[PDB]
Order: C-alpha cells, then structure tokens, then sequence
C-alpha cells in the first residue's frame, strides 16, 4: 500500500510568487499526477505522469521528481490558482491520494462593508427572528463581528459562514445570523452589528431600529 | 493488417512490436529460419530470437555487443495477436504492475522487456 | 468532450444500501484500455478512491470497504453502478466517478459529484425569506435537509457581487444559508432582483423577488 505525504498543508503567498508544493511517497512509483480541486467543486487533473500538462492547464504550473519525491510548481501565482491541490498515484491498486495542501493567496489588507438585515415580516409571521449581518469583502479572513440587542452583548445565539476566497480580488466574506424568538425580538428596539478588522482603525458599528 | 507478438521467457515477457513481425513474416515466406536481434531500449539490453518458419520462437537469448550470449532463457510461452485490442486484453490479465501494463499499451512500436511481479 | 454524471439519493437511512449511477458520455467503457472508477470525499476531508470496472469486466476494489462494494457496467445504457451496503454516517460524503484508461493510469475528466448523507431523519424543504435593503440584498434560506442547495441571481444573469455563504448546521439539525449581492443603490426600486433557489432533494423551486 503507497501511502503518501503531501507538504506544507497550508500555504499562503502573493500574486506573483512562485509555489512549490512536495509529495513525498511510501514506496517508490513510476509516475506522479496532481489535481487542484476549487472548493464544493470536483477535481481537476493538473499534472501528469510527473511531469506532463493537462490541455488546457495554464504554462504556469509544472511538474518534476523521481523515485519517492514529486513537486509541483507554479511559476506565476495568479489569484484563480485558489484551491486545494492533491498528489495522487495509479502505480498501484489501492489508488491513494495525499493529503491535500491549501493554497491561499495574500493580498493587501482590505476593510469589511458591513451591512445588517432585519428580519422579514414573513418570518415574523411564523414567530422567530432572523437578524443577519454581512462583512462582504475583506482581507485578511479574520474579523469580529459582536451581536448588541439594546447594546447587550449576545453570545451562543448567534452562527457564522465564511466565504471561500474569491478566485478574482482574494477577498472573503462573512455573514451572521442572530437567531431569536418573536417574543424576545418585539422585547428590544435597537439591533446592532459591530464588526473588528484589521483594516479597520475603528470597531464599524451599524444598526436598526424595530419598526 | 497486422500482428502482435507476445513471449514470455523465463518470468520475463517480450513484446514484439507489428514491423518487426513483418519483416519477420517476409523473410520465413523466403527461408525456413529466422534469428532476429532486438534492441531493448530502456535498459540497454540486446536480445538474439530465433524463429521456425510457423513463427513461434525456439530460443531466447541476451546478447552481448559482438553477438555474444551472456544469458540464455527458457521460453514458456508465445502468442499472437491479429490486432491491438485483442494485445490490450491479454496486457490487462499479464501479471505485471500497472507501470508495466501503461508502458506496454503505448508502446506497441518498440521491442519492450517487462518482468513478471 | 467526455461528460461524466453520477446520480442516486441525497439521503440514506442508516444501514441501508446506497446506489450511485455514472451516466457517461464520449467515449464507451467498450473499447480497450477504457476504465471508468468511483472516487468520495467526506466533508472537509481528501479524497478517497472506492472502485473502478475496466472495459475487460475486471473489478478493482479498495482493501477498507471490504464486503461492501459491488460495482458493474451496462455498456448499451453508458452507465456504471457502484452499491454500497450498510450505509453509515461516516459513509456521508460527495461521491465522484471517474474516467481511467490502461494507457494512463490517473482520472482525466471526472464528473460533477453527488452529496449523500446517511442520516435517520427525514427530508425537510427550505423556507425562504428577502433580505430587503451601493446597497447589498439577499435571500434566507432557511431549514432545510439535507445539503445541498443551490441558489441563483436572475437566472444566473446577475452574477457580479453574488455571494452564497456555505451552510451551517444550526441546533434543530437543519441547514441554513444566505445568499447576497451588492448592487448600484439607485437600481432599488427600477431594477427587479429575484432569487432563484433550488433543492433537489426535497423537490423545492422557489424564485422570491427582493424589494424596498
Ligand atoms: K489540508
Ligand atoms: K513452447
Ligand atoms: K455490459
């Protein structure tokens, strides 16, 4: 059984850079193949038999190695090059793959556009309150965003969702969901979004009022 | 029209690519026996085969740069094939590695020397 | 080109049997060399290769689902079937299948996956609500199960801005996802803007418009 070790697991470098990513094998193989796989979608072959272009892959990305240890490279980083990428081997059955290594691109800092939805009467309604919350692009991928219901700081009523890197400007996004009664929602006036970025020389603030 | 060749002499197997099986073919129309060199590429290796006229191979033998015998092998078994599927199938059953069987099935051209895993 | 889609349930009651169907296209699992294998990633996890059929009816299956994979070929209908027996939580995965071929021993094109969750409960449609207002919109969908969901903007016609968040498990043990655009302020009120939001497993089409 050839099991296979991918490295780093994690990677992050700029527009430009040139990535190197390494498969160390178990046993010694013929051949390498490398697929890049975009988030929620399927695998797509990069490289093959170790050293070979896909059609239709871009000149940027090459392949080279022997024996037990394999590479692949991108000579340009481009910001479409987002993805997860995987050494895999047919040399022998099981087919194995490795582990995996995420390539994320760094950019330069950007601010949130923070934005707060009150929820629908239609859910009111159905008696539950859904306040949401959108950071909408920013970089780096990390932030603070604090739920205030009358300048009350909630905690474990609330939920978040990243957004995967945009493989064009390598921003995130993020939204939040504050989920409470219809007994507890018509208790309070003032729902409150407060939002902490590095881009941000200030805690932004944004806010509505019931009604 | 052509035909595939495949022998397997001691636990190796030798793919004989459809020219030189031709010419092969021409030359028994002509004489009643044939030794045929065959230069192996990947490991340097040269091999002298001798054929009766119903071309199956009497004897496999490693040659050296003045056709000098260095290894003798038994040969087990020969096989024919009138085209390249009826090879890929049998490729596909040979016990060989999947390194093996991928040479063998892209390279129907060259003389190819595997061994049996 | 060679299109591959794969098919079968989005939701399977534990250990039970889950049949997944590779419907492929531009070449046929007749011709010598051709192979066609079935490939599954769990949530978050790398991929694991199951089984493949070659073009000789010779069946290669992985050493870890022992006594659990059957996989056979109607080359009249182009399709593959892989059946999995004694379906379970940790089975939960998108499922890939594949093309191989004996001359290359790695999978060229592969089709799009299908999610499926082993899961006891049972199928439950979303509920979808307007997230009303450069000025941001949106669609809530909300409760639903299981994954996945598929929400577009003007039929795929609005596309710049879009974000559909991944989902999130909330405590009921339904799903729930938002999907937002960011469009010119002074379109509000001009310029319609309508979701359209699809679950397939609950057979739910829902195109909510968005306003003021
Ligand atoms: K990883
Ligand atoms: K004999
Ligand atoms: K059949």
């Amino acid at each position: 059984d050839i099991q296979m070790t991918q490295s780093p697991s994690t990677l992050s470098a700029s527009v430009g850079d040139r990535v190197t990513i390494t498969c160390s094998a178990s046993s010694r193989v013929g051949y390498m193949h490398w697929y890049q796989q975009k988030p929620g979608k399927a695998p797509k072959l990069l490289i093959y038999d170790t050293s070979k272009l896909a059609s239709g892959v871009p000149s940027r990305f090459s392949g080279s190695g022997s024996g037990t240890e394999f590479t692949l490279t991108i000579s340009s980083l481009q910001p479409d090059d987002f993805a997860t990428y995987y050494c895999f081997q047919g040399s022998g059955y099981p087919f194995t793959f490795g582990g995996g290594t995420k390539v994320e691109i760094k950019r330069t800092v950007a601010a949130p556009s923070v934005f707060i939805f009150p929820p629908s009467d239609e859910q009111l309604k159905s008696g539950t309150a859904s306040v949401v919350c959108l950071l909408n692009n920013f970089y780096p991928r990390e932030a603070k965003v604090q739920w205030k219901v009358d300048n009350a700081l909630q905690s474990g009523n609330s939920q978040e969702s990243v957004t995967e890197q945009d493989s064009k400007d390598s921003t995130y996004s993020l939204s939040s969901t504050l989920t409470l009664s219809k007994a507890d929602y018509e208790k309070h006036k003032v729902y409150a979004c407060e939002v902490t970025h590095q881009g941000l020389s200030s805690p932004v603030t944004k806010s509505f009022n019931r009604g | 029209s052509m035909k595939y060749m495949l022998v397997k002499a001691d636990d190796y197997y030798f793919l004989l690519p459809p020219k030189d099986v031709e010419k092969i073919e021409s030359a028994l129309k002509s004489t009643n026996k044939a030794v045929v060199s065959f230069f192996d590429k990947e490991n340097n290796k040269t091999y002298e085969f001798t054929f009766n006229k119903d071309l199956v191979v009497t004897e496999v033998r490693e040659t050296d740069k003045n056709r000098g015998i260095i290894k003798t092998f038994s040969v087990k078994e020969v096989k024919f094939f009138d085209n390249k599927e009826e090879l890929l199938e049998y490729i596909n059953d040979l016990p060989i590695s999947n390194d093996d069987k991928k040479l063998l099935s892209n390279n129907i051209d060259e003389f190819l020397v595997v061994k049996a895993k | 080109q060679v299109t591959l889609r794969e098919s079968g349930p989005a939701l399977v009651k534990p250990t039970q049997t889950l049949t997944l169907t590779c419907t492929f296209s531009g070449f046929s699992l007749s011709t010598a060399g051709m192979s066609v294998g079935w490939i599954r990633q769990p949530p978050g996890k790398a991929l694991e290769w199951l089984a493949d059929i070659w073009w000789d009816d010779k069946k290669h299956y992985n050493p870890s689902l022992k006594d659990r994979l059957t996989i056979s070929k109607d080359t009249s209908k182009n399709q593959v079937v892989l059946k999995v027996t004694n379906m379970d939580p940790a089975d939960t995965a998108t499922y890939y299948c594949a093309r191989d071929m004996i001359f290359n021993f790695y999978f060229d094109v592969w089709g799009q996956g299908t999610t499926v969750t082993v899961s006891s409960a049972s199928t439950k449609g979303p509920s979808v609500f307007p997230l009303a207002p450069t000025a941001a919109l949106g669609c809530l969908v909300k409760d639903y199960f299981p994954e996945p969901v598929t929400v577009s903007w003007n039929s795929g016609a609005l596309t710049s801005g879009v974000h559909t968040f991944p989902a999130v498990l909330q405590s009921s043990g339904l799903y729930s996802l938002s999907s937002v655009v960011t469009v010119p302020s002074s379109s509000l009120g001009t310029q319609t803007y309508i979701c359209n939001v699809n679950h397939k497993p609950s057979n739910t089409k829902v195109d909510k418009k968005v306003e003021p």
